[PDB]
This record gives structure tokens, C-alpha cells and sequence, in this order.
RNA sequence: AGCCAGGAUGUUGGCUUAGAAGCAGCCAUCAUUUAAAGAAAGCGUAAUAGCUCACUGGUCGAGUCGGCCUGCGCGGAAGA
RNA sequence: CGAUGUCGGCUCAUCACAUCCUGGGGCUGAAGUAGGUCCCAAGGGUAUGGCUGUUCGCCAUUUAAAGUGGUACGCGAGCUG
């Protein structure tokens, strides 16, 4: 609700393009439409992105505060990127880039390799760390854990990808 | 804003201080560290006692309601921290030039002289209030063509007290 | 099993003055820790299916590092209640277990004081006690501190100002034996401890401190 | 207040002081000198009451500084240096020793000044009041 | 983690949520608080 | 609701003790300042010192927080 | 009751899933080793001997596992007696 009824306001470098319920968002780097529109009329105008729950539909402003949300994140998005500092820690372990494909090192016989769908990238300030780059907000986190996902940080020691900085349980019980 | 009362007796605080008022000022805020006040609390603690006062809760919808000058040089109140401080007699502008001659930490600044209960000026600077409360620019300088008398110090300190 | 744990456990004249195990653990000068549980009371001959429903219960025995026993001391019973419990020992296993004797209840018989009594080097020792007085107890646990360890090596530790992590460590886990300032901060100090400890030490720190191993 | 690392006061009794206690990995948890500010504690033991117990402030520079900063000590043990007990109560208020006069406690906040946001002196010996109850020994004038 | 009939709540950081049909809950006190099914 | 900042002086309360002090305890836990801050709600330290709310100013601009009653629904709910 | 043959074994399977292993996960008093529970799982697979009519139970040695129970206490117009 709140949000939902918060206009958007579109910066003018930005270019917003409605089409149907769907919206291409041309920008800085970015150009894409993550949203797409069940229910809420949203629509441009000046810059004014209108919201509101159209027909009947209960998901009014929750859709609605969501499609906000999201092309607002969007826009934000054809701005710039998000989701960094993707650690790794311990002995032994280590990182590196090539191309798109991302090497990482966990004490498994086979080395350990994912690569990137575009729209991101990443750099090996060390091995020891992966930083990412992506034009919507979405995909770039998500699969940023998803290559946390290979190996949940260890409690015992804190072995393990460590999505961003994140505090971990860490317990120390039947030991030695 | 809070409880009644409380609202009211602060309210109460403010007019009855402005009665009191020797020489309002007014200092946006920040940091606002404890030693901000108990500075205050020294230079209006036992440093030279009484006479200047803090204060919180201020705005628009609170410091205007304090005085039948209202938010003339007192709109300025409001936004933001303000520790607004009025001084007290025996202090016609003792801590009024204090504030932006202490001034650093952003907080303790004259705001270049807010005074609203007799300056009645603002973004302009009034030091002249602090400049007065003298004697060595009287006695010395004009050879005493000031404290012999309004009559002479209109005839002196054009230059030096609007004046 | 009162006054040695500070606990609630209730006693009286009747049989069957305790049941169930009851965990408590208890201070020792050489592991600190150490977990007690008291036992039910014997009688002479009791029932053969009891105890094959009760090898539950007395599986912590078993397992027991020590075989701690009480005795009465008023009763001419003595000599039969031991060939009364051994009976039940036998059939229970773990009789192997080296066990400390507790002639409880001196209070009746003022038989001595109480005192260490080696049986040997050994140590299956006698015990003077008189529990709900409990006054035995120092040579209870003394006697005790003889008889479970495995590296009485001691040092005699120290540093220069980079002590209060040894004091740390000392009193983190067990004991300094002694603590003795010194000069500029050279500090000595001796400790006794487990080898176990010695090792997790001399690992986890520098222990270029080297008195320990 | 707060417990993880920052400046280091230092509780430290004037006199000799090298060990541990207080200024061992106390202060060379700082990797402070011992020597020098033990030595500029020592040349301002003159002037303190010499042995007496009191805080300091260390002031310190990228290279950790050797300076020390003078504290007034403590009101309560302003208090157990005057009834002269050696032990306090070990439930203090209900729990009590002796008494001690207010002069003491006046004498208290004209020294206490310097840590007081009394607006007020008798506010001030009143803090000292807060403490002084607070000891278990008895309050009079 | 449990499937206790009864649910209530184990920290003050827990938090009831509705996940599927499901009534999942959650802390961070620790996991083990994780009624669910209830 | 989130957000800007403050978080105070007695006083690391006395006792404990290597060390306890907002957080080994113990019992006291006040007095002060202020809109504001507990000798304390959580973390931390061997301990010391960080870290967050409780407290509040500011912010932002309409509603907001609950218990009670009550229809109809979910969870509990496995068989040859 | 103008008749429905009854225990154990022996050929033979059939399902359930209230899980014996293997399969997938939650927590752990989960160092790892391992477990314990819980959840999900029915695809398949899941001890010969001693003793006794035995089912059992006990015992010796195994295997990853020696799961439960239903099915005229599945199975005598198939035998066994």
C-alpha cells in the first residue's frame, strides 16, 4: 500500500518505454522489463508511474507495490550493479576468474567451476574473494548464493563460501 | 506530541522563560553527544551558574507555539536537532557569541547570531549585542567617549555599534 | 552423595532411600570436572530378573571409571553386606573396576579420625566417614587426587608482560597451581595439568613459553 | 557502558606498578612502554598522595603515546579511603560497616567537579550520595 | 527441528509464517526452535 | 514502520577475585544530566576496553497497536 | 453344525508403509569417525546352522539389511501329518 501508492519518478537519463503490461526500461547500461503485470495499471507519464489496483483483484497493492518495487529496483538497476564481497575463507581454498566460468577451490578432487549467464560479471581482487557485477538486482545476488551454494560455510571453523558479510553460527561443542 | 501536560508545561517553559528571556539564541544540531549538553551544562553550570537554558523537542509545529513573536528569527527552530538555548540576566549576550567562537564540532555555532528576544535578526551577524556588555572598547579606544553616557556613545561607536 | 554435591537427594532409614541414576558433576584437583551418579541400595539376594531389567540403569556403572564404596559403620553386618554387594557385582560385570572403600558412619563408633588410609600404593583405600557429618570428605577426595591421573610432570611457567593470556589460559581451563608476579613483568607461575592439555596448548599457542610440552 | 576494545583508563595505584596488573598485558594490550609511563606515572606520583589508587587516561597517537592524563579518584573510593574500612558490605545499603559525615562528601563533589553533570554542587555530593548509600556505609552529615 | 502439534515459539526473534498450505516458524536463537506442521 | 543522531557523570557499586566492573557472581543499583540513557535488555573480553536496543531529538506524514467476541476456513489427519 | 478341515513346516507369493538397509533432507549433547531423532521415501533387496513338532525364544557364525503387518493368523481339491 504505502510504496505501492509512492510514485516511482523516472530519471532522465533513464528511459522508461510502457508497452502493454510490460515496461522496457532502456538506461545507463541496463534495458530489460524483469516485471511483467497481472493486474495493476501501471503507467507512465512524465516521468509519473502510476499504480493502484485497476479492476478486482485482492493482489492490488500487493502486486502492485511489487511491480514498484521491482522496476524501481529496475531502474535502479539500468543505472548500475549490486551484489559483492561473495568470501571465501579457510586454508587450502581459493577463487579465480576466466571468461565467465568462476574457479573455486574446496578440498573436492575435481577443481570447482560454474560460469556466469551475462549481465554480470566478477574480478579476483584475491582468490580469496569473487566481487560481481550485475544490471538487475535480482539475478545477481540469486546466483551469487547460488555460487555460495557449492559449499555452506562450516560452522566449526567457518570453511565454506560466505555469501557477503554475514555472521554465522558458530559453535564449538565436542571438540577436544 | 508526547503526554498533555507535558506539551503544555513546556509550552509553559518557554513563554515564561520568555519573560525571562535576557537574550535568546538558537543552534542547529547533530552529533549530539551527552558532553554537548553538560559543555552547555558547564557553560551554563557552575563555570558562571545559570543563564543560559537547552532544550529539545523543536518545530515548526512545536517552537512557534512558543512565543507571541512566533517563528519570527524562531522558524529557524525546528528542522533538525536544535538545542535551542536561551540566555538569562546578567547575560545580555554572554553566551551568544560563545557559540560560534567555540565553534568547531558542529554544534556550539552562532548560526551567525540568532537572537530573537531583542535582536531581532538573523543570517546577519550581531556580535554587536556581545560587542556591548564592554567596557575596554568604551574606556581605551574612544579615550571613555562611551561610558560617559548614551550622549557620547551616540556620538562614538558608529564604527563600532551601530551606534 | 549430599554433602559431596550441595543436591537434593533425600534420605531415610527405609529401603529404597534412593532410586533412579542422578547426575551431578563435582570438582577433582586433576580433571575438574567429574560426573557423579548415585546407585540404588542392595539387600542380600536380590531378585535374579531384577537386575536383567536393571542392566539399564546400572549400564552407567559399568562404563564407571571408579567404583566408589560406601559401608556402614554400626551394623555388625560389615563383612556380609561386602559379600552381600560383591554378590551383585559379579553377575553386573565391571567388578574389574578399582574401587575406594568408605567405612561411612564413624560418628557411632568414633573410630578415628579422619584420615588417608592406604591400603597400599595401590590405594583400594578404607575411608573414615561419618556422612550426615560428612567430616571425612578432605581425605576423600585427596586420597582421590591420588588415585585418577597420568602426568604429575608440573612446571613451572612464566613470562615477561604477555602473561594475562596465561593467566587466562590457566584459569579458562584448569588450574595454575601458583601465581607469582615478578619483575618487568617476567611472571613465574606453575601449573599441572593432563597431557591432552598440553598438547591442545602447545598447539593452539605459541608456546615459545616452553615449560609445558 | 560498552566491552570490546577502544581507549585504555587504566585503574592504576601510584607507586611502582611494572607487573601485570596494571599496566602489563593491561597496558600492553596497547603494546604500550611500561618503563617511561611508569616513569611518567611515577614523576606524577609526586603530586597524587603517593601509593594512591587512580585512573588514568592514556592519551595515544598512531604510535600509541606515552602521554598519561590525571583522574580524580573515585567517590566511593573516596569513601573507603574515609570510613577507612578495608571491606565493604557485601550487601551495601542493607548490608553496612560504619558512617562517614556529609563535609567529607561536600569535600567529595568539590574534587568530583571535574566528573559531574550536576548542574548543581549539592547535586553533585548528591551523585555522591547515590554512591555513598551505594557503599553500605551509613550517610550522615 | 520438530512437528510438534502445539507450536508457540521459542525466542523473542521468533516469528511465525505461513508457508504453502504449511505454518512454518522460525528463530535464529537457534534453528532448532523450527516448529512446523503444527 | 523504516531513516538522521545522540546514548551520558558519579561509577569498572560495594562485595568477589587473575579479573568483574551494565553482562563469574553477590547484594545494593542510586544520585545526576537531559528529549535523552538501565549501575542495564543482547552480543563480546581471560579481564580491560566494541557492538544494539531500552531513551530521545530529528526525520518523514495518517492512521496505528492490541485484547475480546463471532461466521466460515487451514494444521493435527497413516492401510492393506 | 443336511459339515466351512485345525497348529507348525514345505512349494508360492501379495499388498500396506506404521522404514530393515540402500536413496534426499532438519537439528544435534553434528571435530572428523560415527550415531540419535525427525522428515521424505515402497524402487529393489532384506542368514544359513545348533535345540526342540514347534511359531517363538535361546545359541554359534554371518551379511548392507536379517523391517512390520495385513491378506479363512494368505497357502492340505499343492504336499506335509
Amino acid at each position: 500500500s504505502r510504496v505501492a501508492k509512492a510514485p516511482v519518478v523516472v530519471p532522465a537519463g533513464v528511459d522508461v518505454k510502457i508497452n502493454g503490461q510490460v515496461i522496457t526500461i532502456k538506461g545507463k547500461n541496463g534495458e530489460l522489463t524483469r516485471t511483467l503485470n497481472d493486474a495493476v495499471e501501471v503507467k507512465h507519464a512524465d516521468n509519473t508511474l502510476t499504480f493502484g489496483p485497476r479492476d478486482g483483484y485482492a493482489d492490488g497493492w500487493a502486486q502492485a507495490g511489487t511491480a514498484r518495487a521491482l522496476l524501481n529496483s529496475m531502474v535502479i538497476g539500468v543505472t548500475e550493479g549490486f551484489t559483492k564481497k561473495l568470501q571465501l575463507v579457510g586454508v587450502g581454498y581459493r577463487a579465480a576468474v576466466k571468461g565467465n566460468v568462476i574457479n573455486l577451490s574446496l578440498g573436492f578432487s575435481h577443481p570447482v567451476d560454474h560460469q556466469l549467464p551475462a549481465g554480470i560479471t566478477a574480478e579476483c581482487p584475491t582468490q580469496t574473494e569473487i566481487v560481481l557485477k550485475g544490471a538487475d538486482k535480482q539475478v545477481i545476488g540469486q546466483v551469487a548464493a547460488d555460487l555460495r551454494a557449492y559449499r555452506r560455510p562450516e560452522p566449526y571453523k567457518g570453511k565454506g563460501v560466505r555469501y557477503a558479510d554475514e555472521v554465522v553460527r558458530t559453535k564449538e561443542a565436542k571438540k577436544k | 506530541m508526547a503526554l498533555n501536560l507535558q506539551d503544555k508545561q513546556a509550552i509553559v517553559a518557554e513563554v515564561s522563560e520568555v519573560a525571562k528571556g535576557a537574550l535568546s539564541a538558537v543552534v542547529a544540531d547533530s552529533r549530539g553527544v551527552t558532553v554537548d549538553k553538560m559543555t552547555e551544562l558547564r557553560k551554563a553550570g557552575r563555570e558562571a551558574g545559570v543563564y543560559m537554558r537547552v532544550v529539545r523537542n523543536t518545530l515548526l509545529r512545536r517552537a512557534v507555539e512558543g512565543t507571541p513573536f512566533e517563528c519570527l528569527k524562531d522558524a529557524f527552530v525546528g528542522p533538525t536537532l536544535i538545542a535551542y538555548s536561551m540566555e538569562h540576566p546578567g547575560a545580555a549576550a554572554r553566551l551568544f557569541k560563545e557559540f560560534a567562537k567555540a565553534n568547531a564540532k558542529f554544534e556550539v555555532k552562532a548560526a551567525a547570531f540568532e537572537g530573537e528576544l531583542i535582536p531581532a535578526s538573523q543570517i546577519d551577524r550581531l556580535a554587536t549585542l556581545p560587542t556591548y556588555e564592554e567596557a575596554i572598547a568604551r574606556l581605551m579606544a574612544t579615550m571613555k567617549e562611551a561610558s560617559a553616557g548614551k550622549l557620547v556613545r551616540t556620538l562614538a561607536a558608529v564604527r563600532d555599534a551601530k551606534e | 552423595f549430599n554433602r559431596i554435591t550441595e543436591a537434593r537427594v533425600y534420605a531415610a532409614d527405609q529401603l529404597f532411600a534412593t532410586l533412579d541414576p542422578t547426575l551431578r558433576r563435582i570438582d577433582v584437583a586433576d580433571v575438574g570436572e567429574t560426573v557423579l551418579a548415585d546407585t540404588v541400595g542392595f539387600i542380600r539376594h536380590l531378585p535374579h530378573d531384577l537386575v536383567a531389567a536393571f542392566k539399564a540403569t546400572l549400564q552407567e556403572t559399568r562404563q564407571a571409571t571408579l567404583l566408589l564404596h560406601v559401608i556402614d559403620a554400626a551394623d555388625v553386618r560389615v563383612q556380609e553386606n561386602i559379600e552381600a554387594v560383591n554378590t551383585v557385582l559379579e553377575e553386573i560385570d565391571a567388578h574389574e573396576i578399582p574401587t575406594l572403600l568408605v567405612m561411612n558412619k564413624i560418628d557411632m563408633l568414633e573410630d578415628f579420625e579422619p584420615r588417608i588410609d592406604r591400603d597400599e600404593e595401590n590405594k583400594p583405600n578404607r575411608v573414615w566417614l561419618s556422612a550426615q557429618t560428612g567430616a571425612g570428605i578432605p581425605q576423600l577426595f585427596q586420597a582421590l587426587t591420588e588415585r585418577l591421573s597420568g602426568e604429575v610432570a608440573q612446571h613451572t611457567l612464566r613470562l615477561p608482560p604477555q602473561e594475562g593470556r596465561l593467566r587466562s589460559r590457566f584459569y579458562q581451563l584448569q588450574a595454575i597451581e601458583k601465581e607469582w608476579m615478578e619483575e618487568d613483568g617476567s611472571v613465574s607461575l606453575q601449573v599441572r595439568m593432563p597431557i591432552v592439555d598440553w598438547r591442545r596448548l602447545c598447539k593452539q599457542e605459541p608456546a615459545l613459553i616452553d615449560y609445558l610440552i | 557502558a560498552k566491552k570490546v576494545q577502544a581507549y585504555v583508563k587504566l585503574q592504576v595505584a601510584a607507586g611502582m606498578a611494572n607487573p601485570s596488573p596494571p599496566v602489563g598485558p593491561a597496558l600492553g594490550q596497547q603494546g604500550v612502554n611500561i618503563m617511561e609511563f611508569c616513569k611518567a606515572f611515577n614523576a606524577k606520583t609526586d603530586s597524587i598522595e603517593k601509593g594512591l589508587p587512580i585512573p588514568v587516561v592514556i592519551t595515544v597517537y598512531a604510535d600509541r603515546s606515552f602521554t598519561f592524563v590525571t583522574k580524580t579518584p573515585p567517590a566511593a573510593v573516596l569513601l573507603k579511603k574515609a570510613a577507612g574500612i578495608k571491606s565493604g558490605s557485601g550487601k551495601p545499603n542493607k548490608d553496612k560497616v560504619g558512617k562517614i559525615s556529609r563535609a567529607q562528601l561536600q569535600e567529595i563533589a568539590q574534587t568530583k567537579a571535574a566528573d559531574m553533570t550536576g548542574a548543581d554542587i549539592e547535586a553533585m555530593t548528591r551523585s555522591i550520595e547515590g554512591t555513598a548509600r551505594s557503599m553500605g556505609l551509613v550517610v550522615e552529615d | 527441528m520438530k512437528v510438534r502439534a502445539s507450536v508457540k515459539k521459542l525466542c523473542r526473534n521468533c516469528k511465525i509464517v505461513k508457508r504453502d498450505g504449511v505454518i512454518r516458524v522460525i528463530c535464529s536463537a537457534e534453528p532448532k526452535h523450527k516448529q512446523r506442521q503444527g
